[PDB]
């Protein structure tokens, strides 16, 4: 799983 | 029976509540809606009648990343999740990509297994990449190389 901060 | 295909519009609802049941910290709806489209080699798992996992990845060259597996609790631990993932490497074959990439929680002891049994490597680490119910996880940064096959 990527992170992303949207 | 168990049938891995493409991903598409009518079956997002049921993998954005996979999305929400075997994740403790999710995608937000918007981000997860969003990754769909071009470059998108999305992927699902339906055993029988329901969905149990699906799997979102990117090619761009002939590199991908896997930014996202999912196996529904219920479905886990039955051997799907590496048959979902053995399907999207041989899909990434005929299809010219030679590494394919992921990030993981350091701590998921589970999918490290997994990823290592199927030929991951360790590229690098990410320090304080994830957060946690109290405070932050690293990420470890995988790398897969992909042998190219005769056609
Ligand atoms: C991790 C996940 C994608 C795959 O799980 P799955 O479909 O149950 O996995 P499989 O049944 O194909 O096999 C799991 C492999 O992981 C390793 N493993 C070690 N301990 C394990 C455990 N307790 N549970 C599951 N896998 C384990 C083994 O190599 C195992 O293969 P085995 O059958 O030879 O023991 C799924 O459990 C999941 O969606 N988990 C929550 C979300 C997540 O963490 N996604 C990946 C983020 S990088």
């Amino acid at each position: 799983a990527r992170y992303f901060r949207r | 029976m168990n049938t891995i295909s493409i991903l598409s519009t009518t079956d997002l609802p049921a993998a954005w509540q996979i999305e929400q049941r075997a994740h403790a910290f999710p995608w937000s709806e918007k981000t997860f809606f969003g990754n769909q489209g071009e470059r998108y080699l999305n992927l699902k798992l339906t055993a029988d009648d329901r969905m149990a996992a699906f799997a979102i990845t990117q090619v761009v060259l002939d590199e991908a990343t896997l930014f996202n597996i999912a196996v529904d609790p219920d479905f886990q631990r039955r051997g799907l999740g590496r048959m979902l993932l053995e399907h999207l490497i041989d899909e990434l074959e005929t299809r010219g990509v030679v590494t394919l990439w992921l990030e993981v929680r350091a701590s998921n002891a589970a999918a490290i297994a997994l990823y290592e049994s199927l030929g991951f490597n360790e590229a690098t680490i990410r320090r304080n990449y994830y957060p946690t119910a109290q405070g932050h996880e690293d990420a470890i940064i995988m790398a897969l190389p992909i042998s190219m096959k005769l056609h």
